[PDB]
């Protein structure tokens, strides 16, 4: 009877760039879905496939926590069937998601005076990601029709670009951290049911 | 390519020490490492992945940990059903490689072979082949080296070697070597000897027979 | 009850073709990625060939390229490998592996390998079957044995004394020669006291060619 | 990869590394201009030049991209705006010079002033002495006398400057594939490429004729009324048939005629609607001010401000030591930061230009997600009357009837509509004929009709038969006048002033449309309509990613400038003016003058 741990996802101290979002497992937990859903202090909750209104009596294999951080609007891109920067190069989810999202804000954690560039998003890439496909390359990018020999010239370019916080940017312009939950259904332990 | 390099390739242990694995990479492969089990005529089945993840269902004792191109892994209790090889495996990019495998044994004391000698039967002669048979029983590590001389003349590239597993009740192995000649070959010469050498042994043991 | 199931193993002759199957049941097949491994005899784990979940990709190792394709049938739940131009060092035990996680499971969709079958062995050849020939080791405490040579293909079972003798009995694993055919010796440590009194014999079963051999040992 | 594909990859990057750039510009700006100081100073001269230099960069890689391989109109559009090369095509020194004469004659306008007879220490600028003496004084010798010390202690200094920045202008007119540098300048309104939204050049020149042409009876009766006052005011120095001194116009130059209002005043005796008192009264601050226009705007459907904007704005002076400059502006530092600078007070005044603000702040709110390069309006008339038309609205007596600041037994009275009809006139009308002129003489300067040595002979020529004035000292060669106006010497564009005066009464009229208001045009308010809202939202959104034409009609349903709304709005006083102007001459004699 051990509860399962959540300060190790939400109360993190540092968060994950979106190209390379953190994951880790859990099980062997009495997780309660009732307590954050009903917390009164994230501002996105949504939960496809599953409904979160009491259903906290339910048994799953593992569970699998995601966690980065993005732009305000850019959260909406975290979605089954969405498209843009972040939904086609740095982070995707399958059509038939099941799952939930949670977002909150966090200007007053991860907002610095003069710009805090310690978060990047991959700009280009040849083609769209997979679901749960994470890219760590740093090959630069040809957009033209000759070789770039390596080096970033006329038409080659760094694929990453650094996003840039500030503490009076818009409600849009805001750093944001989502955490993504899923859960996997084996035949077998379904270790993870949380009474 | 990716190449993962495993050394040593062999390892011996008593009951409630501690064990520590290690395997290496050519490249940077982050976290993308997994580790394997797999006992004689078994299927492998995997105990840690991401490089630091457990699994489901397996003792809370093995231990992984690292990153980029050096990982190792830790067993903390050696138990009897904790004896298998273990194989490291890349999932970084294709082609994805395993590595060369290390095995763990049973400490014990050294213990010298009983060696013993078979000339071929006068049935086998009949048909034209000779087999001439070289026999070491119950030593141990399992490291050992066999030789064949016919009339002093060193035989390489005519024999062949098979080794057992450990026995159950006292730890041991048993070696086999097998020399085949010509019946035309075997006729012209007279003595034929094998060559043991061992840890449990000061010199080599020589047996020799006269046709 | 998560299981997989492989089949398609047997003996081919060099220059031939071969098609291995696997089927899984347990999970929901069409989010996974799948694999194959190869086990020689005697020696450690190689890694062959992967399909993605939907079959967009697939990769083989360079010692099998242009000779081997891997496919996916999800609709029938079930995994296929097709061998060509097949030779000696293609022997081996086949495993096909199901990966831990969905989809991609992380990067690249190359994860662990959480859930194995039990393998089918592979074996290429030209020799055909052959009987097993006995001969006899008898000793000069004592040892003696029982060397079978020249069979074809595997296993033989040697017991002794129909199984009345079992204490110091040491039956070694077979090993190929170069003519194509297998051998081995089984042996036996007796008191020399009970040398001329008792009488050995070892009998050796061959089932793919259903021969059954009883040779006595003579001093 | 097709051209295309290059030049969508180059654009995603540069706008890329220019939203922050432009950010970090913005708020070094910002710092600067709401605290002074020598750090601000070079924190945002180090901010201007890595944004000219990053400017400079991508436009060289830009013309790269041949403009005929690209076929995307929002593309194409951002590819020509980063393509422009500007004054860059000429040599090194002759830039060098050109910057020379531009920075002497800035310092020369700036610091220029008088010295007072026998007082050689009491010497003013044109900033405020000069200022008082023209908005105030009706003197006729001390205001002739300040005419004559300003048009000849600066003309003179600047003509040959003045010659030569004409030289340089045009040699890098025509060195970027242009007739002149007046085409220059008119190549803002051209559009190409769309079908049923074309504009060339040359149409400008005819649509500013045909807009005059019928703008002229007008001119013609508030000329006939304020000359016969001028007459009641000025004796012996004004002919029944002559034209107007241009000393005695309330102005240097006989731009704006406002200050004429208490020489024109219908009725003198019914005072003008002030609510300043009623504010005092009320315990009124600037927040409440900017609450109540915060609220107008929310009625029309338009959304409030966010919580930056209350946080960050600077609606009040610091006063104390922190010192800032108090031009009502108002800021879109991008990534969604929106701000005002005012010096806001409790009056009506900044009442109405609190809500100038806003709009500005509304309009730069509306195409925050268009691209980079596309953020800004349709075209240089659009920005300021979407200002203006909120302070339009706003000043009505119903809105403040409706606040509280009026007394709900206050009646209105046809006098004072017909008070605030003519010093609307004063203001709006006059300087119309004047911009019409001052454009079509520097058009013909740069394309060579004016030699140097009749350019004065010229430039008073069509004062007596356009703008109906004749000068009171004969002026030679030697004066260059005409320069020493802030839109001359400065190399600004003055055309633009024109076009938004006759833009913003297209507006609002659709607006009143659109409120269902009824009565005369300039009674009407557009509070509590979503209607007109919307229809102004529409074209707020679109920056500058549509040509001007499509976005104008998306407003007033006509892709033209059109002239008929300014006169519907002045009808009344129109009416009034020719009741009152029976017994007078309707015309000019272009031969007196008042030095005979
Ligand atoms: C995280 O830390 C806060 C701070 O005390 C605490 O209230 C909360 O219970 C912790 N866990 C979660 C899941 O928020
Ligand atoms: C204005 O600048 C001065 C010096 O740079 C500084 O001391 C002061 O705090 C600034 N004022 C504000 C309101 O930041
Ligand atoms: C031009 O490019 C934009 C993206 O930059 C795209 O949305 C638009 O559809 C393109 N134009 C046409 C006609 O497709
Ligand atoms: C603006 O209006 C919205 C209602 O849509 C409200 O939630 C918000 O608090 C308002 N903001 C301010 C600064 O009044
Ligand atoms: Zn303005």
């Amino acid at each position: 009877t051990n509860l399962c741990p959540f300060g190790e996802v939400f109360n993190a101290t540092r968060f994950a760039s979106v190209y390379a979002w953190n994951r880790k497992r859990i099980s062997n937990c009495v997780a309660d879905y009732s307590v954050l859903y009903n917390s009164a202090s994230f501002s996105t909750f949504k939960c496809y496939g599953v409904s979160p209104t009491k259903l906290n009596d339910l048994c799953f294999t593992n569970v699998y926590a995601d966690s980065f951080v993005i732009r305000g609007d850019e959260v909406r891109q975290i979605a089954p069937g969405q498209t843009g920067k972040i939904a086609d190069y740095n982070y995707k989810l399958p059509d038939d998601f099941t799952g939930c999202v949670i977002a909150w804000n966090s200007n007053n954690l991860d907002s610095k005076v003069g710009g805090n560039y310690n978060y990047l998003y991959r700009l280009f890439r040849k083609s769209n990601l997979k679901p749960f496909e994470r890219d760590i390359s740093t090959e630069i990018y040809q957009a033209g029709s000759t070789p770039c020999n390596g080096v970033e010239g006329f038409n080659c370019y760094f694929p990453l670009q650094s996003y840039g916080f500030q503490p009076t940017n818009g409600v849009g312009y805001q750093p944001y951290r989502v955490v993504v939950l899923s859960f996997e259904l084996l035949h077998a332990p379904a270790t993870v049911c949380g009474p | 390519d990716i190449q993962m390099t495993q050394s040593p390739s062999s390892l011996s242990a008593s009951v409630g020490d501690r064990v520590t694995i290690t395997c290496r990479a050519s490249q940077s492969i982050s976290s993308y490492l997994n580790w394997y089990q797999q006992k004689p005529g078994k299927a492998p089945k995997l105990l840690i992945y991401a490089a630091s993840s457990l699994q489901s269902g397996v003792p809370s004792r093995f231990s992984g940990s690292g990153s980029g191109t050096d990982f190792t892994l830790t067993i903390s209790s050696l138990q009897p059903e904790d004896f298998a090889t273990y194989y490291c495996q890349q999932s970084y990019s294709t082609p994805l490689t395993f590595g060369g495998g290390i095995k763990v044994d049973i400490k014990r004391t050294v213990a010298a072979p009983s060696v013993f000698i078979f000339p071929p039967s006068d049935e086998q002669l009949k048909s034209g082949t000779a087999s001439v048979v070289c026999l070491l029983n119950n030593f141990y590590p399992r490291e050992a080296k066999v030789q064949w001389k016919v009339d002093n003349a060193l035989q390489s590239g005519n024999s062949q070697e098979s080794v057992t597993e450990q026995d159950s009740k006292d730890s041991t192995y048993s070696l086999s070597s097998t020399l085949t000649l010509s019946k035309a070959d075997y006729e012209k010469h007279k003595v034929y000897a094998c060559e043991v050498t061992h840890q449990g042994l000061s010199s080599p043991v020589t047996k020799s027979f006269n046709r | 009850q998560v299981q997989l199931q492989e089949s398609g193993g047997g003996v081919v002759q060099p220059g031939r073709s071969l098609r291995l199957s696997c089927a899984a049941s347990g999970f929901t097949f069409s989010r996974y990625g799948m694999h194959w491994v190869r086990q020689a005899p005697g020696k450690g784990l190689e890694w062959v060939a992967v399909i993605w979940y939907d079959g967009s990709n697939k990769y083989y190792a360079d010692s099998v390229k242009g000779r081997f394709t891997i496919s996916r049938d999800n609709s029938k739940n079930t995994l296929y490998l097709q061998m060509n131009s097949l030779r000696a060092d293609d022997t081996a035990v086949y495993y096909c592996a199901k990966q831990e996680g969905t989809y991609c499971s992380g990067g690249s969709c190359y994860s662990g390998l959480d859930y194995w079958g039990q393998g089918t062995l592979v074996t290429v050849s030209s020799a055909s079957t052959k009987g097993p020939s006995v001969f006899p080791l008898a000793p000069s405490t004592a040892a003696l044995g029982c060397l079978v040579k020249d069979y074809f293909p595997e296993p033989v079972t040697v017991s002794w004394n129909s199984g009345a003798l079992t204490s110091g009995v040491h039956t070694f694993p077979a090993v190929l020669q170069s003519s194509g055919l297998y051998s081995l010796s089984s042996v036996v440590t007796v008191p020399s006291s009970s040398l001329g009194t008792q009488t050995y014999i070892c009998n050796v079963n061959h089932k793919p060619s259903n021969t059954k051999v009883d040779k006595r040992v003579e001093p | 990869s097709t051209i295309e594909e290059q030049a969508k990859t180059f654009l995603d990057k540069f706008n890329h590394e220019a939203e922050d750039l432009f950010y970090q510009s913005s708020l070094a700006s910002w710092n600067y201009n709401t605290n002074i100081t020598e750090e601000n100073v070079q924190n945002m001269n180090n901010a201007g030049d890595k944004w000219s230099a990053f400017l400079k960069e991508q436009s060289t890689l830009a013309q790269m991209y041949p403009l005929q391989e690209i076929q995307n109109l929002t593309v194409k559009l951002q590819l020509q705006a980063l393509q422009q090369n500007g004054s860059s095509v000429l040599s090194e020194d002759k830039s060098k010079r050109l910057n020379t004469i531009l920075n002497t004659m800035s310092t020369i306008y700036s610091t220029g002033k008088v010295c007072n007879p026998d007082n050689p220490q009491e010497c003013l600028l044109l900033e405020p002495g000069l200022n008082e003496i023209m908005a105030n004084s009706l003197d006729y010798n001390e205001r002739l006398w300040a005419w004559e010390s300003w048009r000849s202690e600066v003309g003179k200094q600047l003509r040959p400057l003045y010659e030569e920045y004409v030289v340089l202008k045009n040699e890098m007119a025509r060195a970027n594939h242009y007739e002149d540098y007046g085409d220059y300048w008119r190549g803002d309104y051209e559009v190409n490429g769309v079908d049923g939204y074309d504009y060339s050049r040359g149409q400008l020149i005819e649509d500013v004729e045909h807009t005059f042409e019928e703008i002229k009876p007008l001119y013609e009766h508030l000329h006939a009324y304020v000359r016969a006052k001028l007459m009641n005011a000025y004796p012996s120095y004004i002919s029944p048939i002559g034209c107007l001194p241009a000393h005695l116009l309330g102005d240097m130059w006989g731009r704006f005629w406002t200050n004429l209002y208490s020489l024109t005043v219908p009725f003198g005796q019914k005072p003008n609607i002030d609510v300043t008192d009623a504010m005092v009264d009320q315990a009124w601050d600037a927040q409440r001010i900017f609450k109540e226009a915060e609220k107008f705007f929310v009625s029309v459907g338009l959304p409030n401000m966010t919580q930056g904007f209350w946080e960050n704005s600077m609606l009040t002076d610091p006063g104390n030591v922190q010192k800032a400059v108090c031009h009502p502006t108002a800021w879109d530092l991008g990534k969604g930061d929106f701000r005002i600078l005012m010096c806001t007070k409790v009056t009506m005044d900044d009442f109405l230009t609190a809500h100038h603000e806003m709009g500005h702040i509304q309009y730069d709110m509306a195409y925050a997600a268009q691209p980079f390069l596309l953020r800004n309006g349709a075209n240089e008339g659009f920005h300021e009357a979407v200002g203006e038309i909120m302070s339009l609205s706003a000043a009505t007596p119903k809105h403040l009837k409706s606040i509280g600041l009026l007394s709900p037994d206050f009646q209105e009275d046809n006098e004072t509509e017909i008070n605030f009809l003519l010093k609307q006139a004063l203001t709006i009308v006059g300087t119309l004929p004047f911009t019409y002129m001052l454009e079509k003489w520097r058009w013909m300067v740069f394309k060579g009709e004016i030699p140097k040595d009749q350019w004065m002979k010229k430039w008073w020529e069509m004062k007596r038969e356009i703008v109906g004035v004749v000068e009171p000292v004969p002026h030679d060669e030697t004066y260059c006048d005409p320069a020493s106006l802030f839109h001359v010497s400065n190399d600004y564009s003055f055309i633009r002033y024109y076009t938004r005066t006759l833009y913003q009464f297209q507006f609002q009229e659709a607006l009143c449309q659109a409120a269902k208001h009824e009565g005369p045009l300039h009674k009407c308010d557009i509070s509590n309509s979503t209607e007109a809202g919307q229809k102004l939202f529409n074209m707020l959104r679109l920056g500058k990613s549509e040509p001007w034409t499509l976005a104008l009609e998306n407003v007033v349903g006509a892709k033209n400038m059109n002239v008929r709304p300014l006169l519907n709005y002045f009808e009344p006083l129109f009416t009034w003016l020719k009741d009152q102007n029976k017994n007078s001459f309707v015309g000019w004699s272009t031969d007196w003058s008042p030095y005979a």
